[PDB]
C-alpha cells in the first residue's frame, strides 16, 4: 500500500541515508538487529511503508546504495545500524569518479547501470502499488551528481504516472568544497529540472548557520548536520505513515504547491528547535511554533524568504493538537503578513494534522514552503559559472570524455530560463 | 586493493626515497626485518596496508618500488644498511659506468641498455597489483644521469601503459647555490623532456628548505639526511587520504582534475606547516586559525618563488589529525578576506579541502616535533615563472660563448637539438604570463 | 552587589546587617544552603579546590543531561562522547564483507 | 582611469517594474466606474468596493 | 491581563532589577529551586501579571537583560535567583561604553540594538493586553543614559499608546562616581522629557542620608541600597496585583498626578522604616504611617519639599486599615499646611487601599511625590555642565564621536526651559 | 510653453551641465542619438520645456557652453551625451583667464562676450515666450567668475520681466582650491546680489559627508559628485514638465521664498539617498521623508542652518502620494522644532505635490529653504578677503587689468551691510 523505495548515492548520500535511518529506525522502535520492541499497536499496523517482510520477523529496508569509490559504503556498514541493508541492494565500481561529472555520466557511469538499474525494478515490482520515490544525493559531488542524475533520467521514461522527489545538497558560495563546483553543480539542474517533479534545496551553510544561533554548541560536526535533515525527511511523510484528522499523501504536497510544471523548487526548515540552555525555558504551545516555521532564519535554505514574494507553502503539523490555533494562527500569519505574498491565490497555505508526535516531544512543524526567493541560489550559482567559462578555463578535463561544447551552452540557456520565469511570476498584479 | 608503484632514479633520488620509506615502514608498524612486531596481527579486514607494501605468500613484504641509477656506491650502501633485509634483491638495479654529469651519456648513450630492465621489473609490480591508480617519480633534474634515465624511462612510461595518472616531485637547482657548473643544461633539457609527458610536478628546490629548516628546528648545519625527511613528510601526506578513514576524501587521481586548468600549465609549488622543533612545540596552540596562516606564508616555500609578485591558480589543503569542519570553514574565511593574497578573475573557487584522522608519526632521531594539527598544501600559482627566467638566463649564457657544448657533441646528439629546447621554454614562458592577465 | 563576609564580629555579619527589612530577607538564607549543600555534592565526587568558590559556578544549574521534550534528541554532540587515542595504525580502513569481492566474476 | 563623470550613485533603486509607474491619478480616480453590477445586496457591493481600492491602492 | 514589563540597562539597571524581581519572588512565593511553594492561593490568581508559564510548571520573567560590558550579564547570572532569567533575553556586546554618551547610543548601540528591540517586541507582543513599560537606567553613567534611551525613543514610537515608567538615579554634588557626570545626564534629559510619560527619579546621596540616620546601621553596603528601591516599585505596582477596596492602576496614577504634558517629574518614598534600635516599641496604625510619610527625610531624592510646594501626590497603602481614618489624617495634613500646597487645585491628594500587604508587616506605605522642589535638582546640574562646557573640558572626546555642539548646546537650553516653566507655578496664583 | 534656457559658464558648468543633460535625457527617454524609446505617452507631452524640433524628429537639447578653456569644454563632446549640444553653441576663447578675476571681466572676456550673446539673444525668440534663466558657474573659480557673472550681469538688462536663477558652488573653508579664493568668491556677490533674482549656494564638502556617511561610498569621484546635485537641480523645476495637484512653475517658489528683495540666496538638500547596500525591505513611506528632509547633516550649505531661524520652507514631494501627510508632516515638524522658526511669518512652510518621481523609486522630496544660517558663510568669507586687503597681496595681478582701489572697497562694505542686513531681521520680534 503505497510503499516509497529510497534510493540515495553518493558519499555525500551515503552519510545523509547513513543517519537517516536512525531516526526513521527510532521512530517505529526497531532495534539494530531487526527485531521488534514496540510499544503501542499503531506503531506496528503501518509499517509496510518503508519495511519488508522477512523471516523470524526481521524487517529490512526497501533501500539502494550507490557509489563508485570503495570508501564510503565500506564505513557506513562498519556503524551501527548497519546491519539492517540486505547485502544484494549493494553495487559499487573500482575506479572512482574523480569530480569530473562527465566521468559520472557517460563512461564510468554507463557501464555499470545495467546492474544498478537491475536491482532497482526488482523493488519496484515488489510493491502492492508503488507510491513514488524519493532521491538523495549531491548536486557538487562527483558520483552523486555524476551518475545519480543519470539513473533519475532513465526512471522517469519508465514510470510516467508516479511522483519523483529529490533532496539536493547544492554548493553555496560561502564555504567552497571543490574548485570545479560551479560546472557540475550548473550542468545538473538542466538535467534535473526537465524531470524532476519536485526539488528541496538544502545548503550546508544553512545547516551550520543554524547550528550556532539555535542549538549553541559549541563545537559541530558532521554528524549534527545528518540529523537536523534527517527529521525534515521525516516531515514530508509523517501524516502518511500514521493515522490524523487530515491526512496528506505525497501527491498532495504535489498538487497544492506546484504552480506551475517548470517552477518545482522549494525550501524545508524544522521547528522547534531550542538550545540546550533554553532547553526548560519555553513553551510547546502552538503560538510558539508558528514563529519559528515563518521566521526568515530558521529555514535550511541559502536563499533568504525576505527578499522573496511567497506563491505557495505547506505546514506539516505533528501531535495531538486543536485545530482552531492551527487554524486561526494560519490566518492571522498571513494576513499581517500580505505584503509579501501573491495577491492573485487566495488561502495558499496548506494545512495537515497527524497526531504522532516524534519521540521526545509533543508538537512539531514541518513546512515545505516555495518563495520566489529561490532565484537567489542560482544567480549566484550560475554567476560564478560565467567567470569560469569565458577563458575555457579547466574545460580540457571534459572534452577528453565525449562531451562536447553544445551540452554546455544549451544547458547554460535552459537555467537562464528557469530564473527569468520566477520574477516574471512575481512581478505583475491581476 | 588500491596499490601505487614508485619510481626513483639517481643518487639524489635514491636517498630521498630511503627517508621516505623509513616513515612509511614506521607508520604501519612493518618491523625493519619484514615482520609483523605486534604478533597479534588477525585477518579479514586488516589490509589497508596494501598501498605500499604487499603481501610475499610466507612472511615478510616488499616495499613495491624500483631503485635506478647507474653508479654503484650509492646502491650498494642500501644493500649492506640496516634495511637489506626488506627490498626484493634484484628490484635494486644497478649500473657500471656513471653518466658523469653528461644528459647525452645518460640519454643515448649508456642509458638505452639499463631502461630495459627497468621497464620488466615494472612489468612484474603492476601484474600483481589489481586496482592500480598511478605512479609517483623522483629524479634530481641538476644531473645528467638523473635526466637521462629520469627521463628516457618516462617517455617508455608514456606508451605502454597509457592514460594512468603520474606524479614528480623534480627538484632544480638553486637560484644562488648549486653544485654542478653544468647544472643549467642538463636542466633545461629536462625541461622538455617532463612538460607534454608528465602530468603533474612539484617544485623542491633546496636552498628554500634549508631557509625552511634554520627558522624553525634552530639548527644550523643541517645535513642531506635533513632535508629527505621532511619531503618523506610531504609524500606522507598527499597519499594519506588514501589509506585512512575519513570524513572527506582526496584520492591521487582527484589531484588530476582540480589543479590543472590547461594541459600545458602543469607546475606547481607546495608549503608546509607547522614545523616546530621540540623546544619551542609546547609553547603555542597549534590553532587552526594560526595554523593555516603559517602555510600562506612566502617564508615556508618549499620553491623558491615568492606567490606575492603575481596572482593564485588553484590550491588544494589537505589537513590531518584532529581538525573540525568549523575550524577550516573560519580559516578560509580569513584568507579570502585579506589583501597581500589576491587571485585571477577566472578562479572565484578554487579551494579542495581534505580531512583525515591518523596523525603525523614521528620519525626515531629526528627533528619534527610530535603535534597534532598539521597542513600539506600544493599549489599552482602563475608566479612561478621565477624558475625558469632565473634559470632561464643562466642556459643563454653559455651557449653565446658555445662553452662546454663539444661533450654534448660528444655522444652524437645533434648540436640542433640545443636549438629546439631553447625554443619550448620560451614558449612555457609565453603562456605563464598570458594567464594571469584579466578579462 | 556585595561581598558575604560570614564572621562572628556585628560589624561584618551581613545577615546581622540585613534584618531591618520588614521580614526575613530572601536572600541571606537561600545563599547559604547554596555553600552547605554544594560541598556535599563535591564530597560525593571530591574537588577540593583550596574553597568552594572555584566549585561555586558551576554546580547550581539544572539543565539536564536528557531534553524535557522541547527540541530534537540530538544529544550534546558527536564530538562531546568521543574518546581519542593517539597510536599509529587506530584508524585504519576495515573492508566490511559488503564489498570484500575475491573471485571477479566473468560472465554477465 | 575610468575618465570623464563616471557617475555610480545610482540614487534610484532601479528594476523596479511600477506599470503604474507613469498613471497620473487625476486620471483614474475620476474615471473608474467599472463593473459593479446593480446588485442590491449592501454586502455584495460591499466587498466589490472593498476591492476597487486595493487595486487602486497598489 | 493588565500585564507589563521590564527592561534594565547598565550596571545600575542590572542590580536594581535583581533586587526587585528577588523581592517580588518572595512576595508571589517563586524559589530558586521556580516551583511553586507559596501558600495562600490569593498569589496564584493573578501571577500571570509579571509572569508567564512554561513547560513543567516553570515560570519564568518577562525580563529583558542587556548590556555592552559582559561582566555585568556574568555577574547576575552567577548569583541565586539569576538563574531565573531567560538567557534567551541575554544580549550584549563586547565593547564597553567607558562613561562616553555618544559611544552608547551613534556608534556602537546601532549595530547591537536591532537585536534587542525584536526580543521586546515579540515578548510583548505575547501576551494579551499590555499596561506599560518601566524601565530602569542611570543618567550619570555611561551605557544606561545611551542605550536606554535610544530603545526608549524606538519603543514609544512603534507603541504610542500604552504608558511607561522609568527609574533614573540622577547623580547629585555631593557624592561623585564620575567626573564627566553632568554630560551624559544633562543631555539624557533633554531626550526623554519629551517621551517618557512618568518618571520618578532616584537620588543616591539621600540613600546614605536615610541609611545613616533613620536606620543607624553602622556599616552599610550595596545590598542594602538596592533594597529599598524594590520596595518602593514592588508597592508602586500592589492593587494591580491583589484586590482592594479601590483598585488604583498605573494610568490612575499618572491621570491624577500630571496636570500638564510638560510636568511630568514626581520623587517616591518608602515606610514604614525603623531602625533597629526601637523596632518593636512603636504601633501599626494609620497615624504613624501617615506622619512619618510626610517627613523631609523620608522621601527618596535630595529634593527638600519644603522649600517648594506640592501640586499633586498620591497615597497607595496597603493592607487592611479603617478607611475613614484614611480619609481624616490625609484632610488634616492638607489642612496644617495650607502653605505647602498650591491653592488653584481643590483636593489635590489621592488614596487606595489593597487587601494584602508585605509579607512580615502588618501594612505600609508607598508615597510619590511632584513638587516644586524637583527644580533644585536640576538646578545645580545645569550649574556644573555650564562651568564644565564653558572652558569645553572633556569635549574632543564628544566631538570626535560625531556628536556635534550644537547639540549640546540645545539640550543645555532645554534644561533652563524647562526649569523655568517648572518653577513657574510656584509664584504663579489664580 | 513656459520654457527657459541653460547657461553654463565654464568646467563646472561644464560638468555640472555635463551631468545634468545625462540625467535629464533618462526622465523624458532620449537615447544617445535623441531619437525617442520611450514608453507612455506623457513622456513627450511637455519635452518642449528643454527641448527643440527638428527635421528627423530628433529633439535638440537647447544649451550653451561658455569658458575660457579649450581642453576642458571638448572632452565633453568626446564622452557620451555630449553630442546632444548642437556645435553652433560652441563659443570659446583662445587664451584662458588663469583663475584672475580681471582677466575674465574687463579685459579678454569683455572682448569675446559678445558673440555669445548674440546666439543667447538668438535662443530666446525661438521659443513662444521665454520663462526665465536657471544658470550654474564657479565663484571659486576666475573663468566662470570672471566673465561668467559679466554675462549675468547684461542678460537681465534686456528683459527686465524674465527671471533668473543662480547654481553656485562657492569656496569652503576645510578644503580650499585658489589662492584667489578670497577675492573672486567676496567681490563676486556683488554684482550677483544686484542682479541674480534667485540664488541657491551649495558647497562642495556636503557631498562628501553625504557621500560619506549617508551614501557610503568608499570612494566618490567628480562623476559621483555631479550626479547629486543633477538630481537636485531636477527637484526645482520638476513639477513643470508634468500633470500635479498643486503645480508650481519657477514663478511660485520665487514669490514662496524671498522675504524682501535683497535676500535671494537659498540653501537646499536631496533625499532620501540610501546607501550603496541598502537592503530590500520595508518601503519608503511618508513618515521617514520628513525626517530626514530637516537633519541639519543633509544640508548641502556649509553653515547649519540651526544656528539661526528659517524665514520659510518650501518642499517638493515627488511621486503619487495623498497631502494629509503633507499636510500634516509638514505643519506636525514645524510645531516640534518651532524654536527655529521665525514669528511674523505665521505658517512658513509650503507642501507642493507632483506626479512624476525620479526614476527608481515610490516617493521622495527636494528642499529649499532660506535661513539665517549662510550669514556664517559669507561671515568666514569675508574674514579670508578682509585679512587679504592690508595684507595687499596679489593685488598687483588686479590692480594691472584697469582697475584700482576704489572698486574693492565698495563691494566690501557692500557685502559688510548684507551680513548686517541679514542680521538686523534675524533678531526682529513681533
Ligand atoms: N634535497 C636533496 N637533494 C640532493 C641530495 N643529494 C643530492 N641531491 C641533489 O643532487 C644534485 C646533484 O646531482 P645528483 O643527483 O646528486 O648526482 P647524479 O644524479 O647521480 O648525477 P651523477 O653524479 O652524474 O651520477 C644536487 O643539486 C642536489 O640537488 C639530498 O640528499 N637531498
Ligand atoms: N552537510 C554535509 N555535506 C556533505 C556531507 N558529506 C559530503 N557533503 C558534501 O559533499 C561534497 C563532496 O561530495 P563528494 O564526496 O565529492 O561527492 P561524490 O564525488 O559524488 O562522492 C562536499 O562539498 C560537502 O559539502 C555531510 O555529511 N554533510
Ligand atoms: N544606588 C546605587 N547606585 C549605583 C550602584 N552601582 C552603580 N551606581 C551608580 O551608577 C553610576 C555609574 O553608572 P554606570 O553603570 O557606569 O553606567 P554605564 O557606564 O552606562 O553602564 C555611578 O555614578 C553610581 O552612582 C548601586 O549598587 N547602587
Ligand atoms: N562640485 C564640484 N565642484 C567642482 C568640480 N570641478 C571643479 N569644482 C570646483 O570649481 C572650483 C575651481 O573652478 P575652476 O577650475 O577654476 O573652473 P574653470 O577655471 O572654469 O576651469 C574648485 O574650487 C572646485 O571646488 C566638480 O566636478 N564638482
Ligand atoms: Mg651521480
Ligand atoms: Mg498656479
Amino acid at each position: 500500500m503505497r510503499e516509497i523505495v529510497h534510493i540515495q548515492g553518493g558519499q555525500c548520500g551515503n552519510q545523509i541515508g547513513a543517519k537517516f535511518w536512525e531516526v526513521i529506525s527510532d521512530e517505529h522502535g526497531i532495534d539494530p538487529t531487526g527485531t521488534y520492541h514496540g510499544d503501542s499497536d499503531l506503531q506496528l499496523e503501518r509499517i509496510n511503508v518503508y519495511y519488508n517482510e522477512a523471516t523470524g520477523g526481521r524487517y529490512v529496508p526497501r533501500a539502494i546504495l550507490m557509489d563508485l569509490e570503495p570508501g564510503t559504503m565500506d564505513s557506513v556498514r562498519a556503524g551501527p545500524f548497519g546491519q539492517l541493508f540486505r547485502p544484494d541492494n549493494f553495487v559499487f565500481g573500482q575506479t572512482g569518479a574523480g569530480n569530473n561529472w562527465a566521468k559520472g555520466h557517460y563512461t564510468e557511469g554507463a557501464e555499470l547501470i545495467d546492474s544498478v538499474l537491475d536491482v532497482v525494478r526488482k523493488e519496484a515490482e515488489g510493491c502492492d502499488c508503488l507510491q513514488g520515490f524519493q532521491i538523495t544525493h549531491s548536486l557538487g559531488g562527483g558520483t552523486g551528481s555524476g551518475m545519480g542524475t543519470l539513473l533519475i533520467s532513465k526512471v522517469r521514461e519508465e514510470y510516467p504516472d508516479r511522483i519523483m522527489e529529490t533532496f539536493s545538497v547544492v554548493p553555496s558560495p560561502k564555504v567552497s568544497d571543490t574548485v570545479v563546483e560551479p560546472y557540475n553543480a550548473t550542468l545538473s539542474v538542466h538535467q534535473l529540472v526537465e524531470n524532476a517533479d519536485e526539488c528541496m534545496v538544502i545548503d550546508n551553510e544553512a545547516l551550520y548557520d543554524i547550528c550556532f544561533r539555535t542549538l549553541k554548541l559549541t563545537t559541530p560536526t558532521y554528524g549534527d548536520l545528518n540529523h537536523l535533515v534527517s527529521a525534515a525527511m521525516s516531515g514530508v511523510t509523517c501524516c502518511l505513515r500514521f493515522p490524523g484528522q487530515l491526512n496528506s499523501d505525497l501527491r498532495k504536497l504535489a498538487v497544492n504547491l506546484i504552480p506551475f510544471p517548470r517552477l518545482h523548487f522549494f525550501m524545508i526548515g524544522f521547528a522547534p528547535l531550542t538550545s540546550r540552555g533554553s532547553q526548560q525555558y519555553r513553551a510547546l504551545t502552538v503560538p510558539e511554533l508558528t514563529q519559528q516555521m515563518f521566521d526568515a532564519k530558521n529555514m535550511m535554505c541559502a536563499a533568504d524568504p525576505r527578499h522573496g514574494r511567497y506563491l505557495t507553502a505547506s505546514a506539516l503539523f505533528r501531535g495531538r493538537m486543536s485545530t482552531k490555533e492551527v487554524d486561526e494562527q494560519m490566518l492571522n500569519v498571513q494576513n499581517k503578513n500580505s505584503s509579501y505574498f501573491v495577491e492573485w491565490i487566495p488561502n495558499n497555505i496548506k494545512s495537515s494534522i497527524c497526531d504522532i508526535p516524534p519521540k521526545g516531544l509533543k508538537m512539531a512543524v514541518t513546512f515545505v514552503g516555495n518563495s520566489t526567493a529561490i532565484q537567489e541560489m542560482f544567480k549566484r550559482v550560475a554567476e560564478q559559472f560565467t567567470a569560469m567559462f569565458r577563458r575555457k578555463a579547466f574545460l580540457h578535463w571534459y572534452t577528453g570524455e565525449g562531451m562536447d561544447e553544445m551540452e554546455f551552452t544549451e544547458a547554460e540557456s535552459n537555467m537562464n530560463d528557469l530564473v527569468s520565469e520566477y520574477q516574471q511570476y512575481q512581478d505583475a498584479t491581476a | 586493493m588500491r596499490e601505487v608503484i614508485s619510481i626513483h632514479v639517481g643518487q639524489g633520488g635514491i636517498q630521498v626515497g630511503n627517508a621516505c620509506w623509513e616513515l612509511f615502514c614506521l607508520e604501519h608498524g612493518i618491523q625493519p626485518d619484514g615482520q609483523m612486531p605486534s604478533d597479534k596481527t588477525i585477518g579479514g579486514g586488516d589490509d589497508a596496508f596494501n598501498t605500499f607494501f604487499s603481501e610475499t605468500g610466507a612472511g615478510k613484504h616488499v616495499p613495491r618500488a624500483v631503485f635506478l641509477d647507474l653508479e654503484p656506491t650509492v646502491i650498494d650502501e642500501v644493500r649492506t644498511g640496516t634495511y637489506r633485509q626488506l627490498f626484493h634483491p634484484e628490484q635494486l638495479i644497478s649500473g657500471k659506468e656513471d653518466a658523469a654529469n653528461n644528459f647525452a651519456r645518460g640519454h643515448y648513450t649508456i642509458g638505452k641498455e639499463i631502461v630495459d630492465l627497468c621497464l620488466d621489473r615494472i612489468r612484474k609490480l603492476a601484474d600483481n597489483c589489481t586496482g592500480l591508480q598511478g605512479f609517483l617519480v623522483f629524479n634530481s633534474v641538476g644531473g645528467g644521469t638523473g635526466s637521462g634515465l629520469g627521463s628516457l624511462l618516462l617517455e617508455r612510461l608514456s606508451v605502454d601503459y597509457g592514460k594512468k595518472s603520474k606524479l614528480g616531485f623534480t627538484i632544480y637547482p638553486s637560484p644562488q647555490v648549486s653544485t654542478a657548473v653544468v647544472e643549467p643544461y642538463n636542466s633545461i633539457l629536462s625541461t622538455h623532456s617532463l612538460l607534454e609527458h608528465t602530468d603533474v610536478a612539484v617544485m623542491l628546490d633546496n636552498e628554500a628548505i634549508y631557509d625552511i629548516c634554520r627558522r624553525n628546528l634552530d639548527i644550523e648545519r643541517p645535513t642531506y639526511t635533513n632535508l629527505n625527511r621532511l619531503i618523506a613528510q610531504v609524500i606522507s601526506s598527499l597519499t594519506a587520504s588514501l589509506r585512512f578513514d575519513g570524513a572527506l576524501n582526496v584520492d591521487i587521481t582527484e589531484f588530476q582534475t582540480n589543479l590543472v586548468p590547461y594541459p600545458r600549465i602543469h607546475f606547481m609549488l607546495s608549503s608546509y606547516a607547522p614545523i616546530i622543533s621540540a623546544e619551542k612545540a609546547y609553547h603555542e596552540q597549534l590553532s587552526v586559525a594560526e595554523i593555516t596562516n603559517s602555510a600562506f606564508e612566502p617564508a615556508n616555500m618549499m620553491a623558491k618563488c615568492d606567490p606575492r609578485h603575481g596572482k593564485y591558480m588553484a590550491c588544494s589543503m589537505m589537513y590531518r589529525g584532529d581538525v573540525v569542519p568549523k575550524d577550516v570553514n573560519a580559516s578560509i574565511a580569513t584568507i579570502k578576506t585579506k589583501r597581500t593574497i589576491q587571485f585571477v578573475d577566472w578562479c572565484p573557487t578554487g579551494f579542495k579541502v581534505g580531512i583525515n584522522y591518523q596523525p603525523p608519526t614521528v620519525v626515531p632521531g629526528g627533528d619534527l616535533a610530535k603535534v597534532m594539527r598539521a597542513v600539506c598544501m600544493i599549489s599552482n600559482s602563475t608566479a612561478i615563472a621565477e624558475v625558469f627566467s632565473r634559470l632561464d638566463h643562466k642556459f643563454d649564457l653559455m651557449y653565446a660563448k658555445r662553452a662546454f657544448v663539444h661533450w654534448y657533441v660528444g655522444e652524437g646528439m645533434e648540436e640542433g637539438e640545443f636549438s629546439e629546447a631553447r625554443e619550448d621554454l620560451a614558449a612555457l614562458e609565453k603562456d605563464y604570463e598570458e594567464v594571469g592577465i584579466e578579462t | 552587589a556585595e561581598k558575604y563576609k560570614n564572621e562572628q564580629e556585628p560589624k561584618d555579619n551581613t545577615s546581622i546587617q540585613r534584618s531591618w527589612l520588614p521580614y526575613k530577607d530572601k536572600a541571606l538564607q537561600v545563599a547559604e544552603n547554596n555553600l552547605i549543600k554544594n560541598q556535599t555534592l563535591n564530597q560525593t565526587k571530591g574537588f577540593t579546590p583550596f574553597n568552594p568558590l572555584i566549585t561555586y559556578k558551576n554546580n547550581m544549574s539544572q539543565v539536564q543531561q536528557h531534553d524535557i521534550a522541547t527540541s530534537l534528541p540530538i544529544g550534546s554532540g558527536e564530538h562531546s562522547d568521543q574518546k581519542r587515542t593517539n597510536q599509529p595504525g587506530e584508524f585504519r580502513h576495515v573492508r566490511t564483507d559488503v564489498t570484500l569481492i575475491r573471485n571477479k566474476p566473468v560472465t554477465k | 582611469p575610468q575618465f570623464s563623470n563616471a557617475s555610480q550613485i545610482e540614487v534610484g533603486d532601479r528594476s523596479e517594474v511600477n506599470h503604474r509607474r507613469f498613471v497620473s491619478q487625476s486620471k483614474n480616480v475620476y474615471g473608474n466606474f467599472g463593473k459593479f453590477d446593480p446588485v442590491s445586496n449592501p454586502g455584495i457591493l460591499a466587498s466589490k468596493t472593498k476591492w476597487h481600492h486595493h487595486l487602486q491602492s497598489k
